[PDB]
This record gives C-alpha cells, structure tokens and sequence, in this order.
RNA sequence: GGCCCGGAUAGCUCAGUCGGUAGAGCAUCAGACUUUUAAUCUGAGGGUCCAGGGUUCAAGUCCCUGUUCGGGCGCC
RNA sequence: GGCCCGGAUAGCUCAGUCGGUAGAGCAUCAGACUUAAUCUGAGGGUCCAGGGUUCAAGUCCCUGUUCGGGCGCC
C-alpha cells in the first residue's frame, strides 16, 4: 500500500515505471492487461505480478525497465493533473511547519488532484485522519476513487461542499489546516471553528500577493498569531563534466572539472506560503 | 497533555527559542535573564509568563512627529525592550530545527530548517519503516525521524567516537515507548560487518555487556540488508559512506544525503553513476525567503540562501548478473 | 532621430526579439511570418505594426462569474469547428473580429471569473492581433535578446550579470580598456556605448578574427572605430618579452593587419591600460596571469565564467602572483515581477545560469 | 579626478585606503593633514603627495597601506551615509536599463547621500548632464559641495524643490529619469514633461510592493509603455579550501577541494525596481 | 592636556593586511585508556554577536553619545 | 483497418534507459593550407498547429497535421 511497504507486486496496486532520464509513468495493475513504453512491452500477468519492486523487468526486443514502489512524492509527479498541483518541494516545508505526525487530524481545501492529500496521509498514518473538501463535484468523486484504488479510504473523508460557507464539515477537532484556494481569506473563520479549542497551526498557499495581504488581514482579525510568510525555491543541478580549452598564447593547470549547473535557467514561482498559529487566549 | 515536572520544554520570547528540562529549583538563563522553573507546572502549554524578582508569574518628548505607521514601529520597539514576555511551547521538529540553526548552527552543519523538511519528505519517512541513519547533528535529525514515525517501525543509528550523540533528541521529550525501536552500532565495525568477519567497578561491567549486547542485535538487522531507507548528514565525506552503507538497503527504497558543500556530492554522484543500482539521482538545493506583511508597508526581509547546504537523493535498484 | 533606410534595428512581438538591418526589398522571418521592410521606414521609433500579405500596416498604439465550482472540461465549450477557424483566418478578417467571434461562441466565457476573462482575452490577442513593435538597438535590448535567443553563443551570460561588468570595470569615456571575449563581440559593443567613441579598446581575438556580429547590431558611427584596435591572442607571450616582430587584395589586408597590429602591440607594451575585461569559452586562469601585466597599477578588472570552479583556481593563482586586492567572487540573481491589481507575483528567478564574476584591482609588485 | 584617471596623487583629490579585509575608508588629501589607521599613521605631505596610486605606503611603525584611485563604486562603500542608499549592485543594473551613455541628459530625485548621482556622471561624461532634485536644504547643500570638491560640477546642477509639486526644473530635454522617493506615483506626470518628446526611459526604487502597484497603474494611465519590474540580489562567495575527514570503518577518493561559500547566509532586500518607456503616441 | 583610529556575543578568555569573526582554547562533563586525591587521549554541552538614543519612506553594507580594553600621534 | 506508446524549433536533418532537447551535423560563409581540394572558426534557435481547462502558478488532457515504434484481430 501507499501507507506501508510490501515487497512483492500484487494486483490492484499502483506502480511507477522509470523509463529513463527523469521521465517516469504510473500504472495500475490488472491481470491480462498490458502497457506500452519506449523500451518495450510488459505483460501484467508475467512481467509484473509476483515480482519484487526494483527488478530489471525484461520487455520486448531485449528491452528492460525498473519498477518502483509507490510513494506520495512519486505519485505527485506521474499522477493525472486534473488541476495544478503543489510539488514535493512546497509539500515538504508545509508538512513540517504545520507539525504533522502519526495521529494528527487535518483539514484541506481544495482537494484538487490529491497531490498534497497523499503526502499527508503517508505521515499521519495509521491513527491520523483527513477531512478534505472540494466544491467541484467531479474532482471530489475522482479523488474518492483514487483513495479507494490505492486503499487509503480509512484515513480520509471527501466532503463535497464549499469551505468559505459550510466550513470543513467539522468543529473543534482539527490540529492543522491547509488552504490552496483562490479566496482563502473567507475560510479563516471556519478554519478557527475547525481547529481544536486547545490550539493548532495554519497554512495558506496563494500565488498572488494581494491574496496574502488579505489573508493576513483576516487572520489577525480572527486572532491567529505567529504570522510568517515564507516562500520556498527549489534548484536542481544537472551534473556534468566539462573542460575549458586553454588559450593559445604561443606557449607550448588547465585541468578539467566537474560541475552542477542548474536545470532550468530560471526557477518558477509556486506560491507564497503564509503560516500562523492558534493559541488559547 | 498538561505540563508536568521532569518534562522537556521549549521557551519563546518573540522569535528566539531555547530548550530546557523542568526540574525543581534548577536555575536557568534566557536572553541574559535568570529564572526558576517551579511555578510553571500547573498550566497548559502555550501559557505566557513575565519575569519577576524571583519566580515566574502567569498573566492573562517628540512622539507625535512620527507618522501613523512609523509611530507604531517606534512604540513597539521601546515597549518590547523594557517589557518582554516569555511563552512556553511544547517541543517540535519545527521549533527545534529553527532554534538550532539560529543558536548553534555549527553543531548541525548549518542544515537550515527548510532543507531538513525536504529530507523527511524525500526519504518517505512514516510509520512502519526500518530506517538507517548516520548523523553528527546532535541527534536533531534522529529526533525529526522519530516524530514522523511515532513509535512505529525502527531506526538504526550508526555512530563514531565513544558513543552516539543525542542531545537535541532528548529535547523532543519522547516517551519510553520509542526507545524500543532505537538501536546503535559503531561505525568502525562496518567493513568487518560487510565481510561477515564481525564478532563501583561492577557498574561498568553491567553497562558494557548490556551495550555490546545491543550492538550484536543491530549487527543482525543490518546484516539482513533489507532497509526501507537511508539518511546521512555528518561532518565526514559522504562519498565513502554511501559506497559501503547502501549495501544494507533493499531495492526500490529512497535515500537522502546532506552536505554543507557541493563538491563532495559531485564526486559522490559520479561514484554512484559508476557503481550501479540507483536511479533518479537528484542533486538539489532549497532557498527560503521570509516576508514582512503589513498594509502599505509590505516587503521581503531576508533571503536565506546557500548556507542551507545541498542534498543528493534517489532510489535504490537491484544489480545485474 | 527618425527611422531611415539601411539602419540597424531590433524587432519585438511580446517578449521575443530579433535584430535585422533595413534593406530595400528584403524578405525576413520572425516568429513564423514573412515581412517586407519597405513599408516601415518613414515612421518614428517605438511604432506598432500589423502583418497582412507582405507589407506592414501601422495601427493605433461585465457579465462575469465568481467560482469554477461548476466548470467542467467538456471540450464542447467553444462552438465552432477547427475547420471553421481556418475559414475565417483564410478570409483575411482583421483579427480583432476573430477574437470577438470566439468570445461570442464560447458558451462558458460569460460564466468565468473577471480575471479568467481578462486572461482568456490576453491569450487570444497574443496570437491573432499580432502587434509587432520596432525599437532602436541598445546594450539593454541586445543582451536580453541574445540570452533568450542565442545563449549558447555568449556562454550563457545573463544581462544582469553584464550590467555588473560594465560597472565593476568603471567603463566610461577616456579609458584604454582591454578585452578578450567570445560572446559574438557583444561585450565589445556594450563597452563602446559606455565609451561613446572616446578612449580606446584593445580587443584580443583567438583563431583568425574578432567576432563582431553582435557589435554590428549597435550601428555605431565610424568615429568609434578610430579608437578601436585589435591584436591576435597567439602573439601575447611574444609581446611580454619583446620577442615580437588579387595578391594586392591579400597584401592590403595582410599589410593592414600588420599596420594595425604593430599599433596595438605598442599600446600594450606601455603596460598602462586602465582596465581589463574577460568573458570567453577558454579557461580564464592563463588569460589573467599574462594580460594583467598590461594594466597600470590601481585599475579595475572583471572576469566572467559560466561555471564557478575555474575562478576558484584564479582566486588562488592570483595570490601566488600578488599585486591585486579586493577579490570578490560574485553572482547576481534576477527576479522579475508581474504587477496587476490583485494579481502581483514573481515570474522567473534567473539563477545559476547567469554565470559568475571575479573582480578586483591591480597593485604594484614587491621588489 | 573622478571622471578621468591620473597616475599621480595631488591635493584636493579623494583617495581610498585599503585597511585589509573588506574595510576601507575615504579620505581627502590636504597638505599637513593626518589620518590614523590600525596599521599606524599616514602623513599626507610625504606618504601620498607626488607618488602614484596603488603604491605600498608605509606608516611609521612598519605597517603599510594600499592607496586606490577613486571610482563611484568605491565612493558608494565609503561615503558619509546621510540617508540610506543604493549599492553598486542595484545601480549597475539601472545604468543599463536606462540606456545611459556619454551625452545622456538625466534627471534624478531624491539626491540623498549621492550614491547614485556619482555613478551617473561617470558614464554620461564628458558630454552629458544631470538635473537632480532634493527638497531638503542640508542634503542638497552638502551634495553641491562634494561635486565641487570632486571637480565634477560641470556635469550637474542641483535644484532645491519638491519634484511631485514643481517638477525636475526642466522640460523635454532629458533622455532618462530616476526616482527614489516614498511616493513616486505623484511625480509620474512631471517625469513625462521632463523627458524629451522623442522618447526616453524611466525608473523607480520602492521596496514596499504597494508602492509599485500605484506607480505602474499611474505610469500606464499617463501613456508610458513597455513596463517591467525587476529585483536584483547580489551574492558574494568566500573562497576557502576545505577537507572533510573520512570515517573509520576498520579499514586500515577523500581528496580535499576548493570551494566558494556565501559570505551572508541571508541576503537583505534592497527594493523593487520599476522601469518604463516613453514613445510618441 | 587633547585629538584620531580600532574592537566587546558562550561561565571566563581569545579568532591576523586573501572580503580568513558560527571558528576555537581554558574550564567543564561523558566515554575510552592506565599511571587512580587523578592524568592522558577522543568526543560532547555552552553563540543571536553590549548598553542608550538619532537620521534614513525602507536598513542584515550607517551615524552620535556612554561603559570597557587596546593602539597611535602630541599641547595643535 | 482498430488499440497503446514516443517525437517535430535554425534553410535542411538529428539528439543516447544519467557523459545536455539551448547541444550539434550537413549545407553556407570567412580565415588558415595550396591545386576547385583540405583544416579551424563563426553567423543561424523561443520548441508542429487549433480548441478547452488549472487560482489570479505552463499543467494537464482532447482534437488535427506529420514522422516512426509496439501489441496482433480486441
Ligand atoms: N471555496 C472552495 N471550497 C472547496 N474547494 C475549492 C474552493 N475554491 C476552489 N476550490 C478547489 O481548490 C482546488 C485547487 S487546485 C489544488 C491542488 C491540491 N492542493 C494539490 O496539489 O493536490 C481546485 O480544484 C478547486 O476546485
Ligand atoms: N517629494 C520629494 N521631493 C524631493 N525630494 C524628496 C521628496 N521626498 C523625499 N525626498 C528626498 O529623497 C531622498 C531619498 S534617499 C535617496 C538616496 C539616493 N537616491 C541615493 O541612493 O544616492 C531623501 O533624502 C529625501 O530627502
Ligand atoms: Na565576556
Ligand atoms: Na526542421
């Protein structure tokens, strides 16, 4: 399962194939079915089922392929982007600043594609729980499906409703809240109602800055504290060996060298992360 | 739930922290002051306090020249400086990781708190994992892992010197239920272990055989070579660490190495591309930027960069034949 | 002052650029189109234009939803066919009308957010209402263009980094500057603008000629050339120790270089240069250890390198050598910003690929 | 002088002293003057006058000092901070975006300490000119003094007045404009009236984001086009060789390496820069 | 007589003229060791960088005064 | 025939199960070397088109054009 490692691949699972480069793809397992790839052809009944994760699975014209056990970070990359998602870089920082752990209770909105949602369940297992919200009828159902296909319904509840009006469907039970909606400043009141009376942490993701100015202006009104707006910025390096040729000066020290050059020339902007704390006072 | 004697705790003035242990009549110091920790016991976590002559108490001429927002900035500094309040919070990876980076960064090799979170997520740390670790960051990393596991699973701490350091670890204040899955094994018996060549005066003989016993327990679990992950973050060169320790890992499991500098990991990257049985190598770095957000006076403060070290991550794979 | 024929000019669509010369009856390409530069000569600079069949004509310079909670991706939200769109386009309609038609047939447009509408329109006008502007060349524009278009020609020198080199080197009027670049001569160009012809530049080239394709796009007058000089990179060591020394079409050029090289050779022999800049595909260590001998005491210098590792060696080799101070290994990160109401945020943080810079001053030796 | 190099020191000049580390200081050479340093003392009558820039200058005790020819970038790091200034990082970028060259006519406000004012004069010499503004009496007066002590008054004229209320003191003669004020959106009109009718450039330094939104909104309405908004962030690296020790595994590759670590783990935020273009239309 | 310059953070005391100040020693404590009122070896705990105000829309590249230490010229 | 995969950018054509899909070759042009041949170097890039969607962050699918692979009768 997503929540716990299992040595052997079994039907119904969700496995990740690593083609090569950084390119990958996710697949659901079913007896008799097949999948097509760059390197070759895999038959789900013999090339997969019963083989342990991380095997050089042969396929087609001498082609192989490596298979990986599912994790939230791997799913984040190969899942179907029903919407725009937050990558594991933002997720990591949010997961820590909200003080998440096994046995915690969380409220998310919007659910969206379930990139964030899967990263949460992983940590809060096996006694924690989630009460995600999504006012879009389809994405709501489609998420519930993925949660069932992945076998994680025990630790999640999808509530098809608005958050800025109906709240998270709960009250005085949540340890942490996360927001990834266009207008989070209107859900601040319900975030307080949702959070435990004993206290909790808060987080609001917003691409624009006025969204922050309004969110903070609303958080202060409700009585949150320890406001701090952070912004994480990843930077991956393509490793490569290079050699600058010497200059011809008429002469007859200039040794090669390794280096880590960035991948994209310029790093994109995910969004501003605003955190806060609820304390009894 | 409620505060109690003996429990470990963190303090907070504004954005400054320091961790201590609650002991009856144990004087301490904090921001140039000096307290006693006796009166704090019977309150809830998150309670504020003001210094008094002795023990803590728990409560509930050209000024007008400055503008509306400059006058509020002038007051806030001169009131906070003379009247400063001290809160009490329950420990957490968040608070300690920010604290140690600000109070004792040299001890933890400048691992910025944002960089730490990436390792917790990239290594897929969760309940029901057999993890391997080798760190010299005062057990801060060891504490972080434990928090995300919650007693479920196990951890094997490799150490050099006399014994494993776990100073910051204690500040978390974990129950006794978590030490069950905690073991140790000296680092100078690994090459022996890989080859399979591994093997009041009374107070010592009891502490000695009891520990060496615990070492052979770890030596077996390591010998299984079926870990669910590896983490590394020390003051040593990481290249050789992986080339030996990764053999203890099972295929299709994540690993994450930290390094205050980049050049060692560039050597470690090639030494892995040559080795075999790994994929999706990812030499990454994370920059963080905090902000100041007030109406009509909203601007970025700091851009914390470069000092956050570098990370080399990936997953394992079987070897050919 | 005003645009004319034969001029050197830059084009601009949205944030895409390309340099071209105005030639009478000259066909050119730009973002998958075909132009003729005859019909754009008389206007002033900074003039917008629209394409038709070849000639460039000069143009002029509500019900909205709230949430996407009930916006499903059918594909049949737009109600005209992929062949109909071609029918209107081939018809030669203005384009302003095309956009207006699409909005009418979009069944969802009147239910989208006011920003999604403003975004949806900006997405169409970018494609149909192809407004191309014309601009006069400058160190500003060309540097951005090259980095965005041909970064591999200038060793990935980001324009912000370039701006630093001009400042750290104290580039100005009345300086005997030395340069060794392989960035299409762009570096030589950025200098000459900040010199305005005054002073002199001593360029050092590898192979058999200094690259000046970029330098041409500035369109500097001939007066700036009287102060320019060149000198091949292979005889530099011979110049340190004083070991330096259609047939007529060959004689002239071979005699012009000689007649122009001996001049350059002298100005270097004086060893009284007011500064040095370096930015090439070659290792920077040896380039410094020799060329610095040609610089007077107390003058600035700057060296560029796409990678960091080489300058670390320079940093150390310059201490063994001595006679320098204020060594400062620097990188400049650049972050642009989109700035609309309730719609303000960064777009791209240009980092790492902008290269690095080593800067300092010269000093007398110990003897 | 500032504008033009000179091999020998002379009285009235403003030289710079390297004290080692990054620490330096600006000094005006007068006959009979002294200056105390951590290395000893300099007597200007013999230790400076008549001998060339960049010379090894002893200081009585045996200690010595290196003297440097003056430049705007060096003045920026040793001038008397009357008000907060822009540093060579921010400046260098602006100089290029405004297309400043020898002959360029320029306007500035405020003048403040005159960190920027010197950088401008340098490039635009010897044919260009500047028209600055400073509605404070003292800082305006002090600026005039410095420009005359540096012998650069030829290329500058100061005006004591409010720019937002009385303009830059000229009309349609300037190739470019710059602003460092708490309310640059009020001077947008006068800026247009100052810049040549043929066209020109514009700039505004304002670290609060709210100030930027107003400026851009005011600019476009006036007729300005080609708006953009940049922020530069320097990052300096200390070169220090290091060696990570190897771990003991019982074994009776670990090669050291050069490296460049950042001087500041945290870089401060100067301000947001906001450019634009004027065109007949 | 004055004047000028340069430093204060660990319980104490120190870190240079490559832009070398989050680095360390004394003390302390714990292992290891043997020489046991304990030494030695190896490690660990301990860091927000003095006070008091001002200028600057904004200072994490800044000024003035005080406490304290050091350096250097000389009755100006 | 159907189904599932993977790519189109320089005038043309390529880019690897981690040694660059911003990297190059051809052609072209220029120097260098001579008997139009032969070496070196330079100019030349915004990613095939159209539509619908994500937050107001390019992030994803569909359709169409074209090149090629794979399963083998659904
Ligand atoms: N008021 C509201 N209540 C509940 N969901 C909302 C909402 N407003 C917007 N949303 C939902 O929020 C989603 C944001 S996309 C978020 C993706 C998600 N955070 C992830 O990375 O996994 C959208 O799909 C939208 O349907
Ligand atoms: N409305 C106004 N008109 C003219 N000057 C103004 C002004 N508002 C503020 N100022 C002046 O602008 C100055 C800004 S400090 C600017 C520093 C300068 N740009 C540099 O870096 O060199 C202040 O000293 C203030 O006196
Ligand atoms: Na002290
Ligand atoms: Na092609």
């Amino acid at each position: 399962s997503f929540v716990a490692y299992e040595e052997l691949i079994k039907e119904g699972d969700t496995a990740i194939l690593s083609l090569g480069h950084g390119a990958m793809v996710a697949v659901r397992v079913q007896r008799g079915a097949q999948t097509q790839t760059r390197h070759g052809v895999l038959r789900h009944s013999v090339d997969l089922i019963g083989r342990p994760f991380g095997s050089k699975v042969t396929c087609g014209r001498g082609g192989w392929v490596y298979v990986l056990h599912p994790t939230p970070e791997l799913w984040t990359l190969n899942l179907p982007h029903r919407t725009q998602i937050l990558y594991s870089t933002d997720i990591a920082l949010i997961t820590m600043m909200l003080e998440l752990r096994p046995g915690s209770v969380v409220c998310e909105s919007g659910t969206g594609s379930g990139s964030v949602s899967h990263a949460i369940i992983r940590t809060i297992a096996p006694t924690g729980h989630l009460h995600t919200v999504e006012f879009h009828q389809q994405r709501a159902e489609k998420a519930r499906e993925e949660f069932q296909e992945h076998r994680v319904g025990r630790w999640v509840t999808v509530r098809t409703q608005d958050v800025c009006r109906s709240g998270f469907g709960v009250s005085h039970v949540a340890d942490a809240v996360f927001l990834d909606i266009p207008s989070p400043w209107e859900a601040v009141g319900h975030a307080w109602d949702a959070l435990k009376v004993e206290g909790g942490r808060f987080c609001s993701f917003s691409p624009c800055i006025e969204q922050v100015q309004r969110t903070c202006q609303a958080l202060a009104a409700r009585g949150f504290s320890e406001l701090s707006t952070l912004e994480v910025l990843p930077q991956v390096y393509n490793v490569r060996t290079v050699s600058l040729p010497p200059p011809d000066l008429g002469t007859g020290d200039t040794s090669p060298f390794r280096s880590g050059t960035p991948m994209k020339e310029a790093v994109g902007h995910t969004g501003y992360l605003t955190f806060a704390t609820k304390t009894p006072g | 739930h409620r505060i109690r004697d003996g429990d470990f705790v963190v303090l907070k003035r504004e954005d400054v922290f320091k961790a201590v242990q609650v002991q009856r009549r144990k004087k301490v110091t904090f921001e140039k002051q000096w307290f006693y920790l006796d009166n704090v016991i019977g309150h809830s976590y998150g309670t504020a306090f003001e210094v008094t002559s002795g023990g803590s108490l728990q409560p509930k001429t050209t000024f007008r020249d400055k503008t509306e927002f400059a006058q509020d900035k002038y007051i806030k500094k001169k009131k906070k400086k003379y009247e400063a309040i001290i809160t009490v919070v329950k420990p957490s990876t968040r608070i300690l990781s920010i604290m140690y980076y600000a109070r004792e960064p040299g001890k933890i090799n400048h691992m910025r708190y944002d960089t730490l979170a990436q390792m917790l997520t990239l290594g897929n740390i969760r309940a029901g994992n057999k993890m391997i670790v080798m760190e010299t960051c005062a057990g801060l990393v060891l504490g972080a892992m434990m928090e995300r596991m919650g007693g479920f699973g196990s951890i094997i701490q490799l150490y050099p010197g006399g014994g494993p350091v776990r100073a910051a670890t204690a500040c978390f204040g974990f129950p006794k239920s978590f030490l069950s899955g905690l073991y140790e094994f000296p680092l100078n018996k690994v090459d022996s272990l890989l080859h399979g060549t591994f093997s009041y005066i009374q107070e010592k003989q009891r502490r000695q055989e009891e520990q060496r016993k615990r070492h052979l327990e770890a030596a077996a679990l390591l010998s299984e070579r079926n870990a669910d992950g590896l983490i590394v973050a020390s003051r040593f060169h990481p290249t050789p660490l992986l080339l030996s320790l990764l053999d203890f890992v099972a295929p299709s499991r994540p690993f994450v190495v930290y390094c205050q500098y980049k050049e060692p990991l560039l050597e470690c990257y090639t030494k892995l591309r040559e080795r075999g049985g790994v994929i999706n190598l990812r030499l990454s770095e994370t920059w963080l930027r905090n902000y100041q957000v007030l109406p009509d006076r909203s601007h970025p403060k700091l851009l914390m960069s470069g000092g956050g070290g570098y990370l080399l991550s990936g997953f394992t794979v079987a070897m050919d034949n």
